[PDB]
């Protein structure tokens, strides 16, 4: 539907317009980055977390690689320029992407305790910045 | 003679203890050893991100 909706590649402007495209790519790539290099360096298996992660892209959003891997087909949303398209993911990978974080975050509650409780105390919004 | 019993009867039982455990250790590392299936990279980590 992105594809269907976006103008045809030769319609769609570049110069300064192209800019924010690159910003929105380089930023994700860094969020995602970090977010996973924080993630794994605090298991000590595959995927076994041995405390409670707080630093950097997790002192911003509860969930931080699912927020990046959104804006990545956000961003590509906007390469095409489909606006539609972008409502969509936005609500179909948040339903989803909200319901396995809903069962993951039971499950690290009761494996944890007070520690992620009083960290969500400190960051609420769970996906998005202040928006959700 | 006139020394009597000497250090127990129950440190033997943990010394026979000691010798059947290692006995039955041995014996299951013997022939329950070797048994493979496959070792597939695992290169589809989808945890991650799917």
């Amino acid at each position: 539907l992105a594809a269907f909706e976006g103008p045809e590649l030769h319609r769609l402007p570049g110069g300064w317009a192209n800019v924010g495209i690159w910003i929105l790519i380089v930023i994700t790539m860094l969020m995602h980055y970090d977010s996973t290099l924080y993630l794994a360096r605090y298991s000590e298996k595959v995927v076994v977390p041995t405390a409670v992660v707080q630093f950097g892209p997790y002192r911003w959003v509860r969930h931080p690689i699912y927020a990046s891997t959104m804006l990545l087909f956000a961003a590509y949303c906007t390469a095409l320029r489909a606006p539609l398209s972008l409502l969509f993911l936005l609500a179909v990978c948040l339903v989803y992407y909200n319901k396995k974080a809903k069962m993951e975050e039971e499950l690290m509650v009761e494996s944890f305790g007070q520690s992620y409780s009083d960290y969500a105390d400190k960051v609420r919004h769970k996906f998005i910045p202040f928006v959700y | 003679p006139m020394e009597t019993q000497i250090i127990s009867d129950d440190t033997w039982k943990l010394v026979d203890e000691i010798w059947d455990k290692k006995v039955e250790e041995i014996k299951a590392e013997a022939v329950i050893q070797i048994e493979e299936e496959k070792k597939k990279p695992q290169i589809l980590m989808a945890t991650h991100f799917f």
